[PDB]
């Protein structure tokens, strides 16, 4: 995509998610799991739905043709219309077939940004509470409960509640 | 040794839904929306509680001027739009033309009922005979004619000069249609209306027309020769229409009231009637589709799709499966 | 302890200005701009110095035929383009049809400017009427005629046939203007041209028109039966124009030199003159806009902005706004 | 969106900044002070403007209907004309509003991508000299004096003459 | 000291080809691809195999009836396309009008193949002289005529009334052409078809026509106030054409065998043959071209890239330059 | 461009570099030389072919103009038809032109993302093993051979196999 989130960093989507579109997999003392985001998804079916009806709604007031009789003595007319329907056909055939090829890839690239931006959403809030990975996981220098865990999701995440928790993890392997 | 983990992720499924991009082809989403219709009924419809006006192998010149094979259509229902085949066969049984056809044809396309009127009794010609005929114009085996126009020829010996009229006290306009005989010789001509010398005269307030009859040899279509030129006119409500004629006159039986105008067409189908009802009818089958799109034909009437050529339109609406 | 900090940011404002893209509605931005026109004055103007030519209750024809209710314009001045109402009421006076009016028109509206001439003068006339007058055609209470055409009726009891003739030659084309008169009985036409079978030949370097006047009862139309059926041409300079008649001709007396051609129209509008001037008309008014569109009407003439039906045309030129 | 910028990681527009599009909040010990950045303000104004410039030049050679009369027969002929000026009349008004449309969520993405890239090049030239808040700002590791701060908007920040001064900064906190 | 580095780079080179964005104007990329044909050959060439039909100074009417300056054109081969010039010396050499031309030329746009073939001798003419001749139709320094039509005059003090007939045996479909005379006065009638009042019938399965001869004084052309017209049918394989005449009548010679049906046109053009080949021909020039645009011409013919108004078409396919 | 590699934060291309699009300078013990990245150059090079193809094939379908006379009484349907071809010729002229402009600068900011996608590959595998210079360079806290830069190049390396040789390095720069 745009930058390489979506088949990019994170090699792979989730078949066992299956609440929403982006979400998190958390792993801690109380199992594993997977966990939808609930606002960015809404955010993104909002704009995946009003760009559908954009495109249909675009194209309501379109060309419509009508059969017209024309005599043995009025054949430069009838080509005259018969090019002007056809005409016409196919410039909203082009237009059609344009605007979804052109909505496609942005709705993919879209996708692929909603993920990127989760992602420097968590990073900002755990920042060097946790080791990145690089396969779009972070691993906690500390540990964090089911209800910890629901802080980063939506943003209530307090840092400095394990900052030292996490400072003395990086200096005893570092020790 | 490794702790804590979280991830960030997306969905994924075991959807084979593909799409297209100005970039990519054949990319598998995990949600589509397909936004074109492509299938129809095969079949002619009522459209909403409609039923259409199906001319079988009749034309609208056959229906509107009573071509004996089509007695049918003598006196029509209301119609949603008319169905006529490419090529019908009871045209103008006797030989001849339509003049300003397609624009009558047009006229028509705005029209969803007519009721038919008497306006001229075929009796009420005494001093001359109303029952030309022709082989060309077969009914019940015998020789007949078109039924909403009179052909007149001499009586005894004399064809005297007619002034006849007609006041539209209708409140709707009238199609009035007439037409002209085109004989082959002076010899025919004499035989069918005396005069050698004949004209017709057409008035109304905006209508000011002089037939005079064109007497040549032609080639033989129906084993005949001689040619039938027919002419229409609106009436409006309260106007009068006056013909004059001595002769080749073909005069009014039979007119149409303007009951109701509308969205109408004039297809061109071979179909027949298939008992079935559509809110969107295409020449070659119905369509009952919530896509905003359709590929099935370019000539439909209803509330329909709109038309491209496409052969598939997909939206993306999820994102890009993962492996 | 805390030290020194650097921030990056961006503008914000109190601005209300919303605009739309595929995805999100009505989104609040710093910076937009409106492209798109949506007012107009109301009025009709002169375009750059021209003023237009404002018909009243007049129609083309009334006016180029001189119909007496349209004295105003015997001789009007150059034009920038012209004004016509939807249904004139001072159209022709006298019942009848203009031959290829639409053509007429069409050809007006490539014309800024006619000097009207006298072709032939009414004292020219010494064998026959030239005081053809009628009811429908009335100028203060009494009955008048045409200005620019001329009723030539027998004198005594005699209608010698007219051959006249005319040469351009003036270096500019000539539009020429003439009629025949369809009486309803034959009576009438001795009573008018002695006469009972008459014709008019009109003869040019392209035209060769034979006209016959067509003697039938018609429907009363401003208590005449009558009609008066009108004909044009262009006849280039240098050409000349021949007329031979018998009778029913309504002759030409003043004919219209083509002094300018340009980008013209023939506006349909209910307006009237607004004492203004504008780079820009639409017949419901004009536009002084640096916007690149408008949604006002689709007709319009001048140095106008790109018409679109749309009723918003917002581009957003700053960036979204923080609540 | 697209970003995570805009209303994203600095929370916000600046209000008080009135200078510029895109800029600075600085904060030292010679209090504090907004300054617009003119690198990325006037390169965004151009191209923006350059944008509305070309759309509309894009559109002076578009269809001009024209009233064309017809008598009552040629029905079949004025039927025409009047489908082919709607035509043509539709398909602009298309093209106007669906070029807007998608030039304006461009526009709107154009804003946002010069915040991340104005954030990015100051977070590339400070480095390990400043700690990163993650709401647009940065804590230095050292003292930067409102002309040290003037290094930092044209990009000719001198990064060892504070190394050591923030090197030490952070041996003194992680010790 | 300094140990391993690693760096992320892209693309450059010494390239100077510029292309356009919304946003930026004459960016340089590394690598561009032009997609619009800016250059024609500047002649006229075959197409395909096929040499065109190139008209010199003469115009379809003037080929189809004869001109006699046209007869280099008398028995033309199969042709790919019509060129013609824009205002051709030799069209109707007698003055006058061809009906309904636009029409029959835009039926020649899908011939390729003409085999002209004689429906009347010139020797058939026993009871009529057949041999009327004009200075406007020159030849050789000496008055002469069209070669495919014939005019009769009287013969002795006679005019016969004409019956001649032709069935269309043929497998192909038959263009056939005929005219009648207008002359000035009475006198010229009588001088040449001795008989004052006169008809031509046309009869066919779909024609009825009745002409009669306008009679009237007309600007001279040429010298001449005498006027021809000329009519024109499609006569379909297996029907007939009927002609009766008792004067001023221009009857059938030569008709043409309607023999290959194609693609074709009738170019505007003042080039000639360049002896060169193309499958892509514009009224100024031929196109040999692999791009998908091309800005040379709208009217094209063969297989040809797509036209448009642009100056330049250019798609960046690599990356933006490092100066 | 709309992300700030391409003439961005990493300043200036790779003239020395001809063997593709994207790609990689490294200098160790075993020289200096330039790499293009195979995978992401293909890829590019496919969409860029497949964009090219698109445009044209939309445009196959595209109005085509006929030469219709008409007499001196047939001057209004005379212009009908010149404003419809005419018409048609201007709306594909727009569409012919405003899809190239469109797709060049998509086609400029898809090259400007593979940069950014290249560059976020990297710094995801080298982490807190490497230095981010800011200048789209990264300097390694180990020695690396031809193997572990190619390594890097396929997504193939290996972090902690570096993680404690790196940790040295950056304490001696504490130190
Ligand atoms: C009414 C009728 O039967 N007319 C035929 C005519 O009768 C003549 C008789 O009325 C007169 O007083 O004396 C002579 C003897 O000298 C005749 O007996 O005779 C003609 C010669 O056979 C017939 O022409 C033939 O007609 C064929 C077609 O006939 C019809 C038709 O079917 O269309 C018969 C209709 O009765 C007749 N209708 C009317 C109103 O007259 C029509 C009509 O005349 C024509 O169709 C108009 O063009 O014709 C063939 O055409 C055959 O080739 C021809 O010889 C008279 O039909
Ligand atoms: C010119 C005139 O007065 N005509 C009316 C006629 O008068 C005769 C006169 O023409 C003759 O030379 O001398 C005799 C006596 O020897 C008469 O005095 O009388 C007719 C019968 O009453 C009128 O018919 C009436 O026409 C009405 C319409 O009148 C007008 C009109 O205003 O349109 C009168 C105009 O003067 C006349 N113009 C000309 C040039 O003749 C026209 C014109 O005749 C018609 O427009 C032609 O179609 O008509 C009503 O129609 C009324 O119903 C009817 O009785 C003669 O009008
Ligand atoms: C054939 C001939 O001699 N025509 C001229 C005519 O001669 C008379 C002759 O026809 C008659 O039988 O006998 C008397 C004496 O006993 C005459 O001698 O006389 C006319 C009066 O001058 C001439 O008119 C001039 O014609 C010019 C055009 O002449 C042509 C032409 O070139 O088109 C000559 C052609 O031979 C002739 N063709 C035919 C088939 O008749 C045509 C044709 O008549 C006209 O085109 C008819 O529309 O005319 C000029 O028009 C000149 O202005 C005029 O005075 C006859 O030439
Ligand atoms: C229409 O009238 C013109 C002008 O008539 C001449 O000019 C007057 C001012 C006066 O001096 C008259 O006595 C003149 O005849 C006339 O054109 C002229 O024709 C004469 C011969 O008759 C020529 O000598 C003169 O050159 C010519 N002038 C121009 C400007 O052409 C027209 O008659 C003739 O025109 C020429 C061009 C020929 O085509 C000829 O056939 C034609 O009769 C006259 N037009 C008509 C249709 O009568
Ligand atoms: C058509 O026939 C009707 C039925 O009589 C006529 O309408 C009536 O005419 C009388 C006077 O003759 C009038 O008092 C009535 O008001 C009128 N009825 C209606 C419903 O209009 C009509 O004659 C005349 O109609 C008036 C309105 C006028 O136009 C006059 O010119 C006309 O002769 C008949 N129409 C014709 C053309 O003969
Ligand atoms: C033109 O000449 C041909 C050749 O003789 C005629 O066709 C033949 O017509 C007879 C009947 O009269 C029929 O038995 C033959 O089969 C037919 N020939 C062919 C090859 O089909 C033709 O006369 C008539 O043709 C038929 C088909 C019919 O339409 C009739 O109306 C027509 O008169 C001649 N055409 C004319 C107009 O005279
Ligand atoms: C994509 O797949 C369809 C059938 O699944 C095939 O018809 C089409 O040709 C494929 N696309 C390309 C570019 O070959
Ligand atoms: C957008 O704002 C207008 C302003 O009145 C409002 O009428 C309309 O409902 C709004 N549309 C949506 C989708 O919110």
């Amino acid at each position: 995509g745009l930058f390489g989130a979506i088949a990019g960093f994170i090699e792979g989507g989730w078949q066992g998610m299956v609440d929403g579109w982006y979400g998190y997999h958390h792993s801690n003392e109380q199992g594993s799991g997977y966990a939808a985001d609930k606002e960015s998804t809404q955010k993104a079916i909002d704009g995946v739905t009003n760009k559908v009806n954009s495109i249909i709604d675009k194209m309501n007031t379109q060309f419509e043709a009508v059969g017209r009789e024309f005599n043995n003595l009025e054949r430069r007319i009838e080509n005259l219309n018969k090019k002007m329907e056809d005409g016409f056909l196919d410039v909203w055939t082009y237009n059609a077939e344009l605007l979804v090829l052109m909505e496609n890839e942005r709705t993919l690239d879209f996708h692929d940004s909603n993920v990127k931006n989760l992602y420097d959403k968590v990073r900002l809030q755990l920042r060097d509470n946790a080791k990145e990975l690089g396969n779009g996981c972070f691993e906690f220098y500390h540990r964090c409960d089911n209800e910890c865990m629901e802080s980063v999701r939506n943003g209530t995440y307090d840092y400095p509640q394990y900052s030292e928790e996490a400072r003395l993890k990086r200096e005893e392997i570092s020790g | 040794d490794p702790g804590d983990q979280i991830c960030i992720g997306y969905h994924a499924n075991n959807s084979t839904e593909q799409v297209d991009t100005i970039m990519e082809k054949n990319v598998t989403v995990t949600h589509a929306q397909d936004i074109l219709e492509k299938t129809h009924n095969g079949k002619l419809c009522n459209l909403d509680g409609v039923k259409p006006l199906i001319l079988r192998d009749c034309s609208v010149a056959g229906w509107l001027l009573g071509n004996p094979m089509c007695d049918e259509f003598l006196n029509v229902p209301e119609w949603s739009y008319i169905v006529e085949k490419i090529n019908p066969a009871n045209d103008l049984c006797y030989p001849g033309n339509f003049n300003d056809y397609e624009e009558l044809k047009h006229l028509l396309s705005r029209i969803n009922h007519f009721e038919k009127i008497q306006i001229t009794p075929k009796n009420s010609w005494s001093d001359h005979e109303a029952s030309g005929v022709s082989s060309a114009c077969p009914y019940q085996g015998r020789s007949s004619f078109f039924r909403n126009v009179v052909w007149l020829t001499k009586k005894d010996n004399a064809y005297p000069t007619i002034k006849r009229s007609y006041n539209n006290t209708n409140q709707e306009d009238l199609l009035v249609l007439w037409g002209i005989h085109h004989p082959n010789d002076a010899t025919e001509q004499t035989r069918l209306y005396q005069n050698p010398t004949t004209y017709i005269s057409v008035g109304t307030s905006t209508l000011n027309q002089k037939l005079v009859p064109k007497i040549a040899t032609r080639s033989k279509v129906k084993g005949l020769s001689g040619r039938m030129e027919f002419f229409w006119t609106i009436l409006k409500s309260n106007d009068a229409i006056n013909f004059e004629s001595n002769g080749n006159f073909i005069a009014p039986e039979n007119a149409y009231k303007i009951v109701k105008k509308g969205d109408s067409t004039i297809m061109k189908s071979e179909l027949e009637y298939g008992d079935c009802n559509t809110k969107c009818q295409t020449p070659i089958g119905a369509i009952n589709s919530s896509m905003p799109f359709h590929n099935i034909h370019p000539l439909t009437i209803g509330e329909c799709p709109k038309y491209v050529k496409s052969n598939r339109l997909v939206l993306a609406t999820g994102l890009r499966n993962s492996p």
